[PDB]
């Protein structure tokens, strides 16, 4: 049923500007679910575990993918938090109640819920940190997450109870995706390999020159990086697919505000619309948008600012002015050098 | 309560 | 149960390249195992205890033998870190949670060790820390591990408890070189270390003596209680080879498995092999790093291999690992 070739054009449609990554989510997620049409029947025995670890900038669509894979995958899915996790439970929340809501989603289905997936955001959160110690947010919870990863029968009461008995639903089965913003992870790269600093006149030097350091760093990251980060090596072992995503291109930019249906201009033009006045921005603005969005290197997420704080004259004014059909908006607005001028 | 540790 | 001969064979058909090794894990497990047997009944009591320390290049499967070991003989291993340590609590509860229920069943198993090395003292609290804290520890007691997190405290003897202390030691070679093998390396008549990769450091390591690991950083009293040495070999260019088709399970096997499954049959050639053991060498992470790059090289068929139809069997070029080619599809 899986289809990798199909897949990645279904992510193409809510997503720009990742392809590799759409490649290497393609591979194991139909890996991972031919794996359980014939469980361990093969003749390779100790077959490894297919798992996901998602690794990209700040609105790189981290949270979006695992948004657009629900949508059209026929299993229920869930979308978690770390920060929520808490070791034996004190008051935040137990490991365990991240089945629970699984069942609500598959109501009760222990063979459907088997075949679920599982998506956990800010994997970074649960770095072990314990310099200077109990921590109920560091070691305490990456361990009994790598139990529950390493695959074990857990009891979840199922309904609540009108009983003392629990289910014993399986683990193994189950697919994870831990993925979060890696913060200082860059650093980590680049302090273990440089390759440079030469004196000499035959030597180079590269100062602002970082060998695409949004994208090639991360291509080349390895398990030992992420041990010094925090993270416990059995934890990553358990794990052998990792996904890169570079920043995002200009071009791709101009596309995430065409394209899609939640597009900002979409959004905004809609919203004047209902004042009366139709909205229009030129060609010349949107390449504009995308230079000053990547200066920031905020991500698509920090896109917005750029087009608000533009149109904030425009809007404050835009209700005592009348007789304006439309908005006309061009390059020069962007910057603010020039006000906008409009239609009658 | 919490937890403290600095030097 | 087992025997020295026949363990020997068993770690075998999973480890390769290694010999000496297998014999000193042999005689030490099976001795060791033996006390828990005999217990208090004979004359000697207060027997046993005996610590092994294994010291080799990065990639060796230093990790892979007590994994392997634990699994021929069905024992629960552990595989905790010294680096983390600036708890020694983390340690023992650690082995716990493997079964989070053990009395007279956690005393019998087996802890790993990774980067030895790192707690060197330097000449510095970041070193010299851990191997005084860690004296307690390896000569036996007992520690309060809280079953399953929760109101009863649980005891549990660590004498019993067997260590084995991985890790390399980088630049150690050239330390014994000076004091027994020759005072050279800077001088004209004075040998250089040309044979950096045309010949084995090995060899040089099989000569080291306590006294050496105490100019490397090592505390004389924590080398003490681990009087057992082992010299791992370099691994060889063929090792990597034979990595891949020699043992029981290997990466060629598992891969063939999956595409076995899906109906189309897998080869590899020997020129593609030699290729990717280069590749591995400049990474410098050994077997350890060497799935990366056959993941990256069959990323792209894997992802169209489902999409393709009519594809009997599946044929490598060397040239794939390259990274200028695609492989040849027989239909
Ligand atoms: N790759 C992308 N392509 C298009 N739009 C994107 C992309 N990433 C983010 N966006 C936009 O930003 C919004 C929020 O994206 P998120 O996925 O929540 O960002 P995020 O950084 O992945 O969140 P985190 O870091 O995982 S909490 C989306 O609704 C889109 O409008
Ligand atoms: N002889 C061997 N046969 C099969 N795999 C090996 C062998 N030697 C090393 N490996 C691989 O190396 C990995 C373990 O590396 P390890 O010895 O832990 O490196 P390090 O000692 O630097 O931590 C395992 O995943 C294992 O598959």
């Amino acid at each position: 049923l899986p289809t990798p070739h199909e897949i990645r054009n279904h992510l193409d449609d809510y997503v720009i500007g990742q392809e590799q990554a759409k490649k290497v989510l393609a591979v194991a997620v139909y890996n991972h679910y031919k794996r359980l049409r014939n469980g361990d029947t093969s003749n390779g025995v100790e077959l490894g575990k297919s798992n996901i670890l998602l690794i990209g900038p700040t609105g790189s669509g981290k949270t979006l993918l695992a948004e657009t894979l629900a949508r059209l995958l026929d299993v229920p899915f869930t979308m978690a938090d770390a920060t929520t996790l808490t070791e034996a439970g004190y008051v935040g929340e137990d490991v365990e109640n991240i089945i629970q809501k699984l069942l609500q989603k598959s109501d009760y289905d222990v063979q459907k819920a088997q075949r679920g997936i599982v998506y956990i955001d800010q994997i970074d959160k649960i770095s072990r940190k314990s310099d200077n110690p109990r921590d109920v947010s560091g070691e305490g919870v990456q361990q009994a997450l790598l139990k529950l990863i390493e695959g074990t029968v857990a009891a979840v009461p199922p309904q609540g109870g009108r009983q003392q008995e629990f289910l014993q639903v399986d683990t193994s089965k189950i697919l994870f995706i831990c993925g979060g913003a890696f913060a200082g992870l860059d650093k980590v790269i680049s302090h273990r390999v440089e390759t440079g600093s030469g004196i000499g006149f035959g030597a180079t030097v590269k100062a602002k020159s970082d060998k695409a350091s949004e994208g090639e760093l991360l291509a080349q990251v390895e398990p030992e990086d992420l041990i010094k980060f925090g993270l416990i090596p059995e934890f990553i072992g358990r794990l052998p697919v990792v996904a890169t995503l570079n920043e995002l291109s200009e071009e791709a930019l101009i596309q995430i505000l065409k394209e899609p249906k939640n597009a900002l201009t979409k959004q905004y033009q809609a919203l004047f619309n209902l004042e009366g006045v139709d909205l229009e921005f030129r060609d010349e603005a949107l390449d504009a948008i995308a230079k000053k969005a990547m200066a920031r290197k905020t991500g698509a997420r920090g896109l917005r600012s750029i087009v608000e704080a533009a149109l904030l004259d425009t809007m404050y004014d835009l209700p005592s002015m009348e007789d304006v059909e439309k908005v006309v908006i061009d390059e020069s607005v962007i910057d603010g050098q020039s006000e906008p001028l409009l239609i009658y | 309560x919490x937890h403290x540790x600095x030097x």
